[PDB]
RNA sequence: AUUGGAGGUAGAGCACUGUUUGGGUGAGGGGUCCGUCUAGGAUUACCAAUCUCAGAUAAACUCCGAAUGCUAAUACACAU
RNA sequence: GCGGUCGCCUCCUAAAGAGUAACGGAGGCGCUCAAAGGUUGGCUCAGAUUGGUUGGAAAUCAAUCGUAGAGUGUAAAGGUAAAAGCCAGCUUGACUGCGAGAGCUACAACUCGAGCAGGUAGGAAACUAGGACUUAGUGAUCCGGUGGUACCGCAUGGAAG
RNA sequence: UUGGUAUUAAUUGCAUAGGAGAUAUACCUGUUCCCAUGUCGAACACAGAAGUCAAGUCCUAUUGCGCUGGAAGUACUUGGGGGUUGCCCCCUGGGAGAUAAAGACGAUGCCAAGU
């Protein structure tokens, strides 16, 4: 044998919009079981510890704190 | 021959073999070298098998070195076994070669002596090295 | 301080008499008690009358251990 | 054996811990929580244009016994009502709610500001 | 090991379902929650 | 106290002789003690050590607390545990309620060759010390000293000056 | 096609986790003898306790970091 | 054919979005925790070195250095100091009724979730709270229980169901 | 000369050297009051500000270190093309890392006062 038919079911990790889009209030931003990016205004961290929006508007990235971030700038 | 005494992954991949030397591509702690103009999977028994011949000609000298360490747990399979159903046995240890690889350091070595057991290692290496100065 | 020290400082009715130089308070021993004797819960004698020079490394330098050393092992006229 | 590590850096340390529970600076500016060894400042701060600041404290612009005063900055707290910001962000910083913090804090709560 | 439910005074005799430590602790679980007339808590019980 | 005054006024010369002159409010100065069993030994019952905690309440610095070892030793199987040997961690004017023991009572009681501890170099102006038994502190010690379970004694200056610390303790009471 | 992001892949060097070549660095652990109040001071010896300097080394190393591609908007072209 | 394997989570193989091949590698999990959960309020580790009676390589201590070279209930991954690390108090929100909006994609499923109501619980207030640092810790319908049930109750009432 | 606050994020921090304490901050004095402590005025808190620049602080100077920072060239590579191919070469477009010439002992606002 191998003891290696033991399997992992991969799943979708990464981005959803990532670029200034008019993403819906309470909509998904970036799947994270582990935070590379870090939150901001109009943005919630999930029970799935992702980033989810709260209010529509542009969702550009910011280098706050010497670190990677997402808020939502309105309009 | 000489073995990495502890290993966190006793199987490897076969790796690749592309292009040119990575680092150690000049002679560092010798006067002489032999540029690997080719690339293979050199085996530790073949290397030290060259090195006792290097003692035989190169009798009384000190810091005459090979450079590499055999890093690769190379693994073959057996007779009549079908394809797969597991991966086989780690028979030993190998280092990779690139083109342009300097392999040899030579200290306290004359020019006339500096081709000879080296020239036997031309018959004791599966690679096409050649004579190199600093 | 703790409030209401249920550990020690408890006042045994004694005296830290002379050259320990303490009297009595919420205190229990040694260097802690108070600095006076001129009212006298008890009176300052019961421990000692000679100071830290009560240590015999220095008690009038404590050379009363001398003489010793050179009569070890031979200044004699026997044999 | 060295010394105590300094209270100002430790209260800007804890102040940086607390501030994320605090902020909302624009449209509800923050009145500080400060202490000197002596006497404490008074400032209301939005994003950077933190409109008014004053001592109310021991460097020559003070109440007399500003320690356990009412005016530990209640003047400046009423000056927040002179701006027009009156139920706004009040700090905590690296500070107990118990000490002379409570004087200006509860006294501003008397002065018609919130917490 | 661990399997229990949670009762109350009336609650249809059972409100919540939880097992917390029915072999480690083994005393009692007492949890106040909301009833069918939520808007007020009551102190709640265990099956 | 008493050695406040003879401290400051007797070091005003040693101000000038030693390192800093003119820093007349902040010169070198003592810090504290720590007084500990630290025996280990807890694996037997820990209860005999819980009479060493009454030995530390008996020497009566302050409340006799205890420490937990970071890892619990395989050679001692103790499973980290809070009783290990006692703790005070005594400081200040309580030290100044404690030093006249050290200079006119304690080692001048135990008479053991003026207790030389010149080995105690803590790098920066601190100075260790130990003790085996304590027949120290009259009318407190006896009728339970069938074995003194130990104690350790570490003085510490504010200064990093080891030799001026030697002149700072050995200024008063104990030669080495 | 331009702009916007994202991804660490190839490559590299080693910045960490791994392995490892020398050179320096050293308790100690075994070779005189003084010698079992008496331990030892030792002699050199293998690693020389780390660390230091070059030399590397990797799929499960990455302080970095592509070119490609993917996506967003816009532009132009179309017709889906 | 034998052997093994047949579920779910984690990393490589994955080719710089995802996607993932083989009887490929590496591991596992088939849980605990009424407090390791919430909240408030504080704290910073491991380790190195010195020095100190029992003494050890570490028991303890103190000092010095110390970006985490620890820990994070539980493997691994990511994350991790405004701490998710550590300790105290309150504490039972590991609430009810939801749920816009989303993501993921044969379906079934699954991942969240703004905000609102009903009251709550801490917290002075603000603020937070629909389990745990996130991710294993779990299975379709039936059928029979458990309780409630303004429902039906076979002409009619009830009862049976 | 400060102190307070943000922002830029280690060109910004460290190390060394000097100054400033009187504006102030700070160090501190005591425990009385509230609050104190797995102990303790340590810490925190309260009250005072004796003494004080010793330290923190802040300013100034220094590239000793860390920090930042390219290149030219170059690895790699789209698209295309060729040859003996577990491969290599070439065109075109892209273009690193390392280097690395160099910067660097911060900078920008926001308030009370020796300003």
């Amino acid at each position: 044998s191998t003891s290696n038919g033991r399997d992992s079911q991969a799943k979708r990790l990464g981005a959803k919009a990532s670029d200034g889009e008019l993403v819906s209030g309470g909509s998904i931003l970036f799947r994270q079981r582990g935070t590379h990016i870090h939150p901001g205004t109009n943005v919630g961290r999930g029970g799935d510890d992702t980033l989810f929006a709260k209010i529509e508007g542009t969702v550009k990235f910011e280098m706050k704190r010497g670190k990677k971030h997402v808020s939502v700038y309105p309009v | 021959m000489l073995v990495p005494k502890r290993v966190k992954h006793r199987r490897e991949f076969r790796g690749k073999m592309r292009g040119y030397a990575k680092g150690g591509d000049t002679v560092s702690f010798g006067e002489y070298g032999l540029q690997a103009t080719t690339s293979h999977w050199i085996t530790n028994r073949q290397i030290e098998a060259a090195r006792i011949a290097m003692t035989r000609y190169m009798k009384r000298n000190g810091q005459v070195w090979i450079k590499i360490f055999p890093h690769k747990s190379y693994t073959a399979k057996a007779i009549g076994v079908r394809m797969g159903s597991g991966k086989g046995a780690p028979e030993g240890w190998v280092a990779p070669v690139k083109r342009g690889v300097v392999m040899f350091e030579l200290g306290g070595v004359d020019e006339a002596t500096a081709r000879e057991a080296l020239r036997l290692a031309s018959h004791k290496l599966p690679v096409k090295t050649k004579f190199v100065k600093r | 301080m703790k409030q209401n020290i249920h550990p020690n400082y408890q006042p045994v009715v004694f005296m830290d008499t002379t050259t320990g130089y303490k009297f009595l308070t919420g205190s229990t021993k040694g260097s802690k008690e108070t600095v006076e004797w001129e009212d006298g819960n008890t009176y300052p004698l019961i421990r000692v009358e000679i100071s830290s020079d009560s240590h015999p490394f220095y008690t009038g330098r404590q050379k009363f251990q001398a003489a010793d050393g050179r009569i070890a092992r031979f200044e004699k006229k026997y044999g | 054996m060295i010394s105590k590590p300094d209270k100002n850096k430790l209260r800007q340390k804890r102040h940086t811990r607390v501030r994320g529970k605090i902020s909302g600076t624009t449209e509800t500016p923050r009145l500080n929580v400060f202490r000197s060894n002596t006497n404490i400042y008074a400032q209301v701060i939005d994003d950077v244009t933190g409109t008014t600041l004053a001592s109310a404290s021991s460097l020559k612009l003070t109440g007399t016994k500003t320690e356990q005063a009412a005016e530990v900055g209640k003047l400046v707290a009423e000056a927040a009502k002179a701006k027009g910001v009156e139920e706004v962000v009040f700090d905590r910083g690296g500070y107990l709610y118990h000490g002379r913090v409570a004087a200006l804090a509860t006294a501003a709560r008397e002065a018609g500001l919130k917490f | 090991l661990r399997k229990a439910g949670l009762a109350c005074t009336v609650c249809g005799s059972r409100n919540y379902t939880l097992n917390l430590s029915s072999v480690a602790k083994e005393k009692r679980v007492e949890v106040k929650k909301f009833c069918r007339t939520c808007g007020k808590h009551t102190l709640h019980k265990e099956t | 106290n008493r050695l406040k005054e003879k401290y400051t006024n007797e070091v005003v010369p040693a101000l000038t002789e030693q390192f800093n002159y003119t820093s007349i409010m902040a010169v070198p100065k003592v810090d504290k003690i720590v007084i500990n069993m630290g025996v280990g030994d807890a694996v037997n019952n820990s209860k005999n050590l819980d009479k060493a905690v009454a030995e530390l309440a008996l020497i009566s610095g302050q409340k006799p607390l205890i420490t937990k070892a970071k890892k619990s030793v395989a050679a001692f199987r103790l499973r980290e545990g809070m009783p290990i040997g006692a703790k005070v961690t005594l400081r200040g004017e309580r030290m100044f309620e404690f030093l006249d023991k050290l200079v006119t009572v304690s080692l001048p009681r135990v008479r053991d060759f003026h207790g030389v501890s010149n080995k105690a170099f803590d790098g920066r102006g601190n100075y260790t010390l130990g003790v085996k038994e304590q027949l120290i502190f009259p009318e407190i010690n006896y009728d339970d000293v069938d074995k003194v379970r130990g104690m350790d004694i570490v003085i510490v200056t504010t200064a990093n000056t080891d030799e001026e610390s030697r002149e700072l303790l050995a200024k008063l009471g104990m030669p080495f």
